[PDB]
């Protein structure tokens, strides 16, 4: 995509004791216009991997289709091997880099979260194939607004419980709504644990003080 | 759409009589933000060879994977692991293979030669390389090189005995140069990773730097 | 650069880092970014260093002239109006982003002046490259009518977030507390980061350098 | 940015959002975009914050001196004319769209629009800003002649709420102000006070 | 860059009651060397020196205009200027041309005329003062100079050790710069003597 | 491009310059003079953009002669060189810059011979020898190889010849003739042109 | 960079500096700018370090293949044409390379200059690089076909030294090669600092 | 351009204006922007005339062949998918915003939006085109769940009438189509039949 | 720019060319040969972008020689000129055009002497005399003034010297020596270089 058309805003992610949490607002902006306000920007890749994406939504849907089909193909064999979150992270890095080399990039910034073999995974992939794994991630304006809060807490306390991570994510999403001009009140929270992947319905940051 | 982005990073290699040292900072950045603080830039290739890559992380990941694949291909077809000199020659061809879309990567190889003595090879983004005794590359190369030449090369110093460089002295030099670089270069900091190559094996050490 | 300000219960608390960068290399490790405007008004500066210094110095001199003529303490509104009218006249070519705060007869006031000559009067503001990092802390923890100690801790944390998450900010944290009956200018309020201890010795022994010509010119 | 002004028998109602942005960053989320030029005369500002503030300050200075000299309250038309004169002359340098609304004894409640370029026109109701494009149909469909002050306040609140919902450069809280002979009554709608329209879910 | 047209490098350092200011000698147009004796450190007093780097024409213009103002100031006030006031005069002079600036980055080194307290500073091309207690650098090889100074400088250095440190920092820094070098001139300013030395440097 | 060269000896200054005035691949003049007589002991060699060279050099010449007529003594070579730099630098940022490269040669009774180098940016340097134009690239190394501080004027002319022969053998432009002049305590002496 | 070579009675002399710069930063001062194609043939480098190194190595590969196939060593003229044809395919694509092919074929000493711009000319004396103009002046004024071996060495060293003195992007050490009827020899490698003391 | 589609229990309602422009000139003032992809599937075309016609013909050929192979009526989702695949693959070359609405036995009346770039999403109601920006507030305010076919027709006519009034690239006549299990009922509103909203009087 | 010239007489063709190979500002070669021997009675003179001249000239030379080896007789000058024009025109619109200006001189047993002019656009023309390069602007008028169809080869060399002398006097580039050749019924004869 030379020029993105409908895009999603920041996507957050923080790993806790026995899982990972990812959040993303349900809003596709057509360049400073809240056009589509009820679109999910989080995907359940498989039983132990989820994915949230910023940037062009059309490119995200294409990756959703390609990644979904590949997971189906692997499950058909029934050989007892499943793509780990790290493997999906590796594949996405190669896919994004290959498109960049061809000068036809996939205008997306993806956050991968998973839990396999008793170990949380949280990965980052950019439009140009830049990839790394960190305890917390935030794309778009979240790298400026939300990332400072997550890093500050994690440095003080490396290990978080699920409740602490959920509260931290909620606070960060509130900050993004206050300051980011391409954000929306409604958002989703996806959690991956030993019991699989769960996506919470459309939440809200109604706890928004407006003391002017 | 620009297919390149500078992610920072500083690398350093010192060759000794019976050892080789490769060190790098563990910060990854983009623009004015910090992607992560725990991404070492030193990659172990064989039991006696290490490579340090810095620049565009998208190219750094792809190049390291290609080198890892090529090392395995050589071993299969030749029934012997590649030497440091062979790796440097191969990397030069790989880098020049993209002379019209080059890898935005600065590489420095370090390891033992066939005789058991430390060897260091420094590369340009397009392939040109030389067998040096010590080199620095990346964001703070201009800061690191002058002191290494003075202290390791004994340049501009008269009536000074040219005692062989010791492992302990080399380790102290590596720590000092990176500490000074952290105080002045914005792109280098977080932590310092040091890989020591000897006949026994590859040893690793980490020391904290400033967090900006 | 991260400069912040908060209006707490009694007065103003201004914060700032102490880093100045030329290109991508740290030039000054102890730059002072909180500028004296009057005995009761102070201004934090972000942007072009020369512009902020010249602008704050000029306004401070003008206010001192104004204060002498009137015989009364200057008002924050007067400082804000003079700053914006000057910056607007130059159409944003003065790269001066300012956080103006002070206490006067009408009470504490905090402004945020932008290079183009637009101002916002708000309970808390931030500027610089680390502005977003600081504003995250403010949006997360700010409360109206805070105690002086709580306000200082909040501004210190806001500046620290910018310091540790922005490449354009670093070094120490400076604070300036203004109230109706006090002014605490804590220059090195905190020192989060320090240079490591040198492990080796590289002292140059006398005679290590080679000299071509020498000339001694006694004075006095 | 969304600025709206309506005229009713004996006064006018002004409203605006409270968002100021620098790209995609909300520098100020509680900005007050209703600047009192005089008593019973207001202006809603849109466009560049620096230009509108400078222009509003200059007109405030000019109108105040003019009123003192004449020893009579200023006319809303005069205040609009001063805005028109400066906005037209510096049209190449200013990026400012204004709507001037207020009350004067001679003509009662008036609403004038001074868009970018410096033209002036009297309107029964006016809208402006980035977010005004999303409520052109709504105001045209739901506007009526002879609305009361309370109806105008609700009409303005509904229109602004819709624009803030859609436009990305609009948001925060809704600031209203009703101007009549009695005085100026300002209020702020925030949180649940803002009119709400259910989002369709399939 | 315009600042790299003529190259150049100037550094200043602090010791115990002494200051050292050093510069290279090369003067060239782009890649061509013209002379190897160009003056970049100008005396502004008995124990006050200004070192300018950057465009050669601007280096000479600023040094002459600064002297013009300094001579008038001293005659009018009947006193020797203090290092701090010289900085302010230089910063004011540079900022008068904030649009169309002089392409030079001065560094000031000297002792206070009364207390003999060491003082060093540096300015941007539009006059942004910067006082430091360790050292200041300015020129084409600033990155190289920083690396040497940060690792060699120590506090409370005798004049002999101060000279060795600055000379080594300058020599090794310019050795990694193409458009700087061809000799180094070092001034060590003490309370009672000004010793000037020329170092044996590479001429390639 | 034009060519200027200057060699300074113990008690003299030797200067030379080509005598070609070209206009778009045609030699309009074969005996052009690029040396201006500032005074009885100073010479200004000016090359650069058309019009700028003559306008600047003549303007400086008028002032230097005026100084002599007003004060009864001539300007020193150093003062004249610094006066020229001041005027060039002042006009550098104006709306009408002068794009001229200059060599100032002169002899003072007290200071002795002096050769000065100045480019269009108005950077003034004092050198034992200097050269301007593209030919300077080929001849400067020759001067460095063979020049000595105590070079006799006979040897200096020989060294000048070696520089000019190099231009004929290796330079691409046609520069057949060169004006030659020498300044010493007796004033300006015009030597025979070096021709090929 | 500065590289020079000239043919005289007793062979062809080849010399170069050892400096490589990345912009205004001196990346290295020990770069070998003379490539030993074979015991009777060597080539110089000037311009892009990567371009020169890769294409000279490719030429050396081609020359060895030619020797194996034809059971006879390649000629200097053939080697220069081989390189000129190889680089002409990429004309206008940004290659920056200038080289000199020096050797002793069956036709006596040979010296060719090959540029990425497509030039290929034989000659008696050549100089390539940024300091080429400076080296030309000293070489031309001191060159004679009847020079003695020791005199030729000094002329090459002096010409390179003067170029490094005047050219910012040239310096390091002067590597000197002599090509004779029975192959080339490495005669010396003198640092410019040491030379400056001797000449001054 | 202004295209709108609404979904009710039983079917869908489509609407569009009838203006095609080449700058400020109306090349065709009675253009039909509702293209029958199949018996009970329609598409509303916005953007480039050539691109939309070419893509509509291509999908019609693909969907018809697909329906013949599988002896069953096509799915509205399948029609949207084919549009998405074409629009996404050739997003660089195509300038076309499509609304796909229709009825099928499995899912009933459905509306899918395929804007520029190849995105696909199902909506209760969709709008698009140049003039759609002027009625975002109106539709968000007046839309209610569980409307009837008659109410949806009135809703679509009112929305288009407002957009055509305020948009220079929209005008002419309103073309409406209601699709249900029974069939397709096409309608044209022109002249006084178009909804009218009074203008102000200052 | 390189210089080529050709004069056609009743029973001969006289062609001359300069002998300079300049890289940027330094004459790298002073005895360059710009004449290619197509056959025993045809010469091709090529000047233009570096690499293009040699690659195009050598390619045409190989093909003309191949035609001779295949058929047992050499190509006529007219056939060779049109063959060269075809190859240049064909490559003109391709991705690798040749920027070369050519002069083809030859003698035919039946038709006689022939001189052909061809610019880099592959526009062929037959003229009694022609010149290429910037010198053409300066020597062509001389040829027009003094050339007659019945000019003897001795007067042709004198006329050639006139043109070369004009280049020395009025041209800006340094072209010391020239290569001279003559084609007649006996083949190609190498005359003495005209040097200055
Ligand atoms: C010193 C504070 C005001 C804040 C500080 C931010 O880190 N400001 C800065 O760093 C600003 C630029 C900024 C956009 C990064 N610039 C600076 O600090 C430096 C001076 C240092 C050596 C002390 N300024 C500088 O190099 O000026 C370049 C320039 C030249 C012409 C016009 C405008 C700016
Ligand atoms: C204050 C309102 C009447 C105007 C306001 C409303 O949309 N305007 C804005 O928000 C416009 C938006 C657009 C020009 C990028 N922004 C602006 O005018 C400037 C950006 C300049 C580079 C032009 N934004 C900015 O930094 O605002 C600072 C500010 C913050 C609070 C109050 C006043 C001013
Ligand atoms: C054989 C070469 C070293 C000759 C030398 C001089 O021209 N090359 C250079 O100076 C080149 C090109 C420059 C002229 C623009 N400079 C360079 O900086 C190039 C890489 C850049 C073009 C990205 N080479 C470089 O940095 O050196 C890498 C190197 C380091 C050691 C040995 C060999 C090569
Ligand atoms: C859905 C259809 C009705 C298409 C319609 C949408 O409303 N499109 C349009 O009205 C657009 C508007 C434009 C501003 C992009 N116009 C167009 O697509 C026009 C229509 C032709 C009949 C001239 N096409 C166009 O400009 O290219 C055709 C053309 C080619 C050469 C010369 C002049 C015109």
């Amino acid at each position: 995509t030379q020029n993105p058309m409908v895009t999603g805003t920041s996507v957050l992610g923080v790993k806790f004791e026995g899982g990972v949490v990812i959040a993303a607002d349900m809003l596709g902006s057509y360049g400073s216009l809240a056009r589509f306000r009820n679109i999910s920007r989080i995907m359940r890749v498989n039983n132990s991997t989820m994915l949230g994406a910023s940037g062009d939504y059309a490119d995200f849907q294409y990756l959703k289709q390609v990644l979904g089909q590949m997971v189906i193909d692997e499950e058909l064999l029934g050989d007892g091997h499943s793509y780990s979150p790290r493997a999906i992270h590796s594949w996405l890095t190669r896919a994004m880099y290959s498109r960049r080399s061809k000068m036809n990039p996939l205008w997306n910034t993806m956050v991968i979260g998973g839990y396999a073999d008793g170990e949380s995974f949280l990965g980052y992939v950019d439009m140009l194939g830049v990839a790394y794994e960190a305890p917390s991630l935030a794309t778009g304006y979240g790298a400026y607004l939300a990332q400072p809060l997550l890093r500050e807490v994690l440095e003080k306390q490396p290990v978080l419980s699920q409740t602490e991570a959920r509260d931290l994510v909620e606070r960060c999403m509130r900050v993004l709504y206050y300051r980011d001009a391409r954000s929306y009140n409604r958002f989703q929270i996806a959690t991956v644990t030993e019991k699989g992947v769960e996506i919470e319905g459309p939440l809200s940051t109604e706890t928004n003080w407006d003391i002017a | 759409f620009s297919p390149y982005v500078f992610n920072g990073g500083t690398i350093l290699a010192i060759a000794g009589e019976d050892f080789a040292i490769v060190a790098s900072d563990t910060r990854l950045s983009e623009g004015f933000s910090i992607h992560t603080r725990d991404s070492p830039k030193c990659y172990k290739l064989t039991d006696k060879t290490v490579i340090g890559c810095s620049g565009f992380h998208g190219d750094c990941l792809t190049l390291t994977k290609i080198i890892e694949a090529r090392l395995k291909m050589y071993k299969h077809s030749n029934n012997k692991a590649m030497t440091t000199g062979a790796i440097a020659a191969m990397l030069s061809t790989i880098l020049y293979s993209r002379r019209f879309f080059p890898y935005y990567v600065y590489n420095i190889i370090g390891g033992l030669d066939e005789e058991g003595k430390g060897a260091v090879y420094s590369f340009d983004p397009v392939g040109s390389y030389q067998r040096d005794s010590f080199k620095a590359g990346g964001s703070a190369s201009a800061m690191l090189q002058p002191l290494l030449d003075n202290q390791v090369g004994f340049k501009n110093m008269q009536n000074v005995e040219h005692v062989p460089l010791s492992l302990d002295r080399a380790m102290r030099l590596v720590k000092d140069v990176f500490i000074s670089a952290a105080e002045r270069d914005v792109y280098t900091g977080d932590a310092l990773r040091i890989c020591i190559v000897t006949k026994e094996g590859i040893r690793e050490e980490t020391v904290s730097l400033r967090k900006d | 650069t991260t400069i912040a300000g908060v209006v707490y219960k009694d007065g103003i608390v201004l914060g700032a880092d102490t880093r100045a960068t030329e290109g991508m290399v740290v030039a000054d490790k102890n730059c002072s970014k909180i500028h004296f405007i009057s005995p009761n008004i102070y201004c934090c500066g972000a942007g072009t260093a020369a512009d902020t210094d010249m602008t704050t110095q000029l306004i401070s001199s003008n206010l001192e002239l104004h204060s002498l003529s009137t015989g009364r303490l200057p008002r924050v509104v007067t400082a804000n109006r003079m700053l914006k009218q000057m910056l607007f006249r130059y159409q944003g070519y003065i790269g001066a982003a300012l956080v103006l705060g002070g206490v006067d007869v009408t009470g504490p006031h905090l402004y945020s002046i932008y290079p183009h000559g637009s101002t916002d009067k708000l309970p808390y503001v931030t500027m610089g490259s680390g502005s977003l990092a600081a504003m995250a802390v403010f949006e997360d923890k700010f409360r109206p009518d805070m105690e002086e100690e709580e306000a200082k801790n909040l501004v210190s944390e806001a500046i620290a977030a910018g310091i540790f998450n922005d490449l354009g900010s670093g070094s120490n944290i400076d604070l300036c507390v203004i109230s109706k009956n006090k002014l605490d200018f804590l220059r090195p309020y905190t020192v989060p980061n320090k240079k490591g201890t040198r492990l080796g010795r590289y002292r140059c022994e006398k005679g290590t350098t080679a000299v071509l010509t020498e000339k001694i010119t006694p004075l006095e | 940015t969304t600025i709206m002004a309506v005229q009713f028998d004996g006064g006018v109602v002004l409203g605006a959002d409270s968002r100021t942005t620098t790209g995609s960053y909300i520098a100020n989320r509680v900005t007050d975009k209703l600047t009192p030029i005089h008593d019973r005369i207001f202006c809603c500002r849109s466009g560049s914050a620096a230009d509108t503030q400078a222009v509003a300050d200059a007109v405030t200075y000019q109108l105040g001196f003019h009123s003192i000299e004449l020893n009579e309250p200023p006319l809303v038309h005069t205040a609009a004319s001063l805005f028109k004169e400066m906005c037209y002359r510096y049209r190449e340098d200013l990026m400012a769209g204004i709507i001037i609304a207020g009350w004067d004894p001679q003509e009662g409640g008036q609403v004038y629009s001074v868009p970018m370029g410096g033209m002036m026109v009297r309107q029964s109701f006016a809208i402006g800003g980035s977010g005004s494009s999303y409520i052109y149909g709504y105001v045209d469909a739901t506007y009526r002649e002879g609305m009361t002050k309370e109806e105008c306040l609700q009409f303005t609140a509904n229109a602004l709420a819709l624009a803030m919902e859609r436009d990305g450069s609009s948001g925060g809280v809704i600031r209203l102000a009703a101007i009549a002979e009695s005085g100026v009554e300002r209020q702020v709608l925030l949180g649940d006070q803002i009119p709400k329209f259910a989002v369709a879910t399939l | 860059s315009i600042m790299s047209y003529n190259g150049g490098a100037v550094m200043a350092m602090k010791g115990k009651n002494c200051v050292a200011i050093a510069a290279d000698r090369r003067f060239g147009i782009q890649a061509q060397m013209v002379t190897t004796d160009f003056q970049k450190i100008f005396p502004m007093g008995d124990r006050l020196y200004i070192g300018l780097a950057g465009l050669a024409t601007d280096v000479q213009t600023v040094a002459q205009r600064l002297k013009f103002r300094l001579n008038l100031y001293e005659l009018k006030e009947g006193r020797q200027i203090k290092p701090y006031t010289l900085m302010s005069m230089v910063a004011n002079l540079l900022y008068e041309k904030r649009f169309g600036p002089y392409y030079t980055e001065p560094v000031i080194a000297g002792l206070d005329p009364k207390t003999f307290k060491p003082f060093i500073c540096s300015l941007d091309l539009i006059g942004c003062p910067m006082v430091t207690d360790d050292f200041v650098v300015s020129g084409t090889c600033a990155e190289q100079m920083y690396g040497m100074c940060e690792s060699l400088w120590e506090p409370n250095m005798d004049p002999d050790h101060l000279f060795e440190t600055i000379s080594q920092a300058m020599l090794n820094a310019v050795d990694r710069d193409a458009v700087s070098g061809m000799g180094v001139i070092v001034h060590i300013i003490e309370k009672d003597k000004i010793t000037t030395r020329t170092l044996k440097a590479r001429m390639d | 491009m034009e060519y200027l060269i200057g060699i300074q000896g113990p008690d003299y200054v030797l200067v030379a310059s080509d005598r070609v005035a070209a206009s778009n691949i045609v030699q309009m003049k074969d005996d052009h003079d690029k040396m201006f007589k500032m005074s009885e002991k100073i010479l200004l060699l000016c090359v650069g953009e058309a019009g700028d060279t003559v306008q600047f050099a003549e303007y400086i010449q008028k002032n230097v002669q005026l100084y002599k007529m007003r004060n009864g003594y001539e300007l020193s070579p150093t003062a004249a060189a610094n006066f020229t730099r001041r005027n060039l630098a002042d006009c550098l940022r104006s709306r009408t810059p002068y794009h001229v490269n200059l060599l100032l040669a002169g002899y003072d009774e007290h200071e002795g011979p002096a050769l000065y180098y100045m480019d269009y940016l108005a950077a003034l340097a004092k050198a034992p020898f200097a050269a301007h134009g593209y030919g300077a690239f080929l001849t400067l190394s020759i001067l460095d190889r063979y020049y000595t501080p105590t070079i006799s004027r006979e040897r200096a002319v020989e060294l000048l010849r070696k520089c000019l022969e190099e231009l004929q053998k290796r330079f691409i432009l046609n520069l057949p003739t060169f004006s030659v002049r020498i300044i010493d305590k007796n004033g300006i002496h015009d030597l025979d042109n070096i021709s090929f | 960079t500065t590289t020079l070579a000239f043919k005289f009675r007793h062979g062809v002399i080849v010399a170069a500096d050892s400096r490589a710069t990345a912009g205004a930063y001196i990346a290295s001062q020990t770069v070998k700018k003379v490539i030993e194609i074979n015991p009777y043939l060597l080539g110089t480098m000037a311009g892009g370090a990567a371009d020169c190194s890769f294409w000279e190595r490719l030429l050396a590969r081609q020359c060895r293949i030619y020797e194996l196939r034809n059971k006879e060593r390649i000629s200097v003229a053939a080697a220069s044409k081989l390189l000129a044809n190889m680089v002409y395919q990429y004309k206008g694509m940004g290659l920056s390379m200038g080289t000199m092919i020096c050797g002793w074929d069956k036709r006596g000493p040979g010296l060719y200059y090959v540029d990425s711009e497509g030039n290929r000319i034989s000659g008696a004396t050549f100089s390539v690089g940024s300091g080429s103009v400076y080296a030309y002046g000293v070489m031309d004024r001191g060159y004679s076909y009847d020079l003695e071996v020791e005199q030729a060495y000094d002329l090459a060293r002096r010409a390179i030294y003067q170029a490094t003195y005047r050219d910012a992007y040239s310096g390091g050490a002067v590597n000197l090669y002599h090509v004779r009827e029975d192959g080339w020899i490495r005669v010396s490698s003198d640092n410019v600092a040491d030379l400056h003391e001797k000449y001054s």
